[PDB]
């Protein structure tokens, strides 16, 4: 799961 | 013709458009798929990697010799890893130390050097170690949620690109939004500058649906759904905000390989997914919706768009 | 502009010449590499996967609801996947069971059917089995090794496109050879379209040196050394046959990576490494060289190439 | 390794 501009 | 590209980093963008064909069986409108995967290093941030070291380049804030530093969990990585190997800066980028293997091999391959950061502190860790280097002296870092660089290199490139191979012909733009950048750059150039009237559709996951005001959360769509409203996306170009489940993005990122020969990531589906609601309604009969495909199927190999083929 | 393509295989080859900076330090030459990654199923063989369907369609060899069947264990069944699945026909590929698991993944993205024949009967059981698929009626084999619309295609595409991009300045042509189609049709459009003199240069594996008259052998240059001479090769538009050892591929791929940020596979390191050996003789100072990428460094994270970074 | 056109 992403969040806070995780994966990008 | 094209020109001879000086180094891999001028080689960005110029990538076709698409028409769909059986995801669209029976709707009388057109949709048309942006091919982003065909980038220097197979994705839509290869033109904001660029963009935003030549533009600091040219204000002075990177200079031969100094260090680039970004915290990035994704293809912004991949993006300045390979254009600091083509310019000749050293790269160290921050990351979770949850990344997977197969990225952190792809980012090493172009020389960056990785700092991980513990699992449990997630990107907020990730992004406290890249701003303690960034600070110090000789050190750059472009900042993909704040650079305005980042929606410019929309406004010259993938902007024109859909104006000009379209001739004209584009009525609804939908785009997933990470940072923003894409849907802001594509929009103020289709708008602002060329006049145009389109109905611009920005996607984000059910999951994290942040741009309409809902909480963030976790979810499977890599490359979207920050968590935040990103200063790189501008609402007032924006016209609709669509939300899409990880299942319909991932199902969708499938039958794009399956139906159309596309082979695409899980948030290609979920663009894609968007545009076909939007294409469906009887308003936009006999009018043109492009749509964005970020990057490519085999970045994806380890994860949760290929559990169906083991 | 680009058009807007009808469907995925319209969109082939337009690939961009990038100019190689640090592995030519030194060099009064120019060398230039053209990024075949960047084609809709990120190979060079997207184009003759497109080509070799279209032919038969417009021979009718091929007609809707026939069934494609071809034996390969490498880009063309992917070339040949993404594009019956763009046009709509059913695939069949058949290839000996040490074909990678990645790879098979990929190609049941696009819904091809897989026939795994048995490691012992190597390549040759695969053909075999194939040659029988194929003599079913309603079955269509390109035979890639055989097929006049492979080296077509590129003396109508691939060779324009170096034409035109260099503005006619290309002196030397460096190409690895699988089945020979891309030197053939290149050389041809060089030498027979344009009489523009060029040397063209057919690079292939040391431990597999058969178009120089060596014994075939095993080697790791994936997309090369056929181990016989192939009927789309034209020994009449080469000048010359060069080998390259596993490790000098290897290590070439690379430095690709690491010093010129353009990631790619390990026969793109044989080719850019046959290239520098030419370019630095003292005949071709101050002249151009031009050499072909196969495909993107991605597709290679579980092979040899990436041995070194886990 | 590749023979007999495995792996093209």
């Amino acid at each position: 799961g992403f969040s806070g501009g995780d994966g990008i | 013709h094209m020109p001879i590209f000086k180094d891999n980093s001028e080689s960005i963008g110029r990538t076709p458009l698409v028409q769909i064909n059986r995801l669209t069986a029976g709707l009388s409108s057109r949709v048309l798929a942006k091919i982003e995967g065909r980038n220097p290093a197979y994705s839509v941030k290869c033109r904001i990697g660029a963009a935003m070291i030549w533009d600091a380049e040219q204000s002075g804030k990177l200079k031969p010799g100094m260090h680039v530093v970004e915290p990035t969990s994704g293809n912004t990585g991949i993006a300045l890893a390979f254009v600091c190997a083509a310019r000749g800066y050293k790269l160290t980028l921050t990351m979770p130390e949850t990344m997977s293997i197969e990225r952190r091999m792809m980012l090493k391959s172009f020389g960056a050097d990785l700092v991980l950061t513990p699992g449990a502190d997630g990107m907020k860790g990730a992004i406290s170690k890249a701003e303690e280097l960034a600070a110090q002296p000789g050190w750059f870092i472009p900042q993909q949620f704040k650079n305005p660089a980042n929606p410019a290199i929309h406004v010259k490139t993938t902007g024109p690109e859909i104006w000009n191979d379209t001739e004209g012909q584009v009525d609804v733009f939908v785009a997933g939004v990470g940072t923003g950048g894409t849907i802001t750059g594509v929009a103020r150039f289709l708008k602002h500058e060329k006049k145009h009237p389109v109905h611009v559709v920005a996607v984000e996951p059910a999951a994290s649906p942040v741009l309409a005001g809902g909480p963030a959360g976790r979810h499977k769509i890599q490359g979207i759904g920050a968590g935040f409203v990103p200063d790189t996306f501008d609402r007032s170009v924006v016209d609709e905000i669509l939300s899409v489940t990880d299942d319909e993005a991932i199902e969708t990122a499938r039958k794009l390989a399956m139906e159309e020969g596309i082979s695409c990531g899980i948030s290609c589906g979920a663009a894609m997914a968007g545009a076909l609601k939007v294409a469906a309604r009887p308003e936009f009969a006999g009018k043109t919706i492009v749509t964005v495909l970020p990057d490519a199927g085999e970045r994806y190999l380890s994860t949760a768009l290929f559990e169906n083929l083991r």
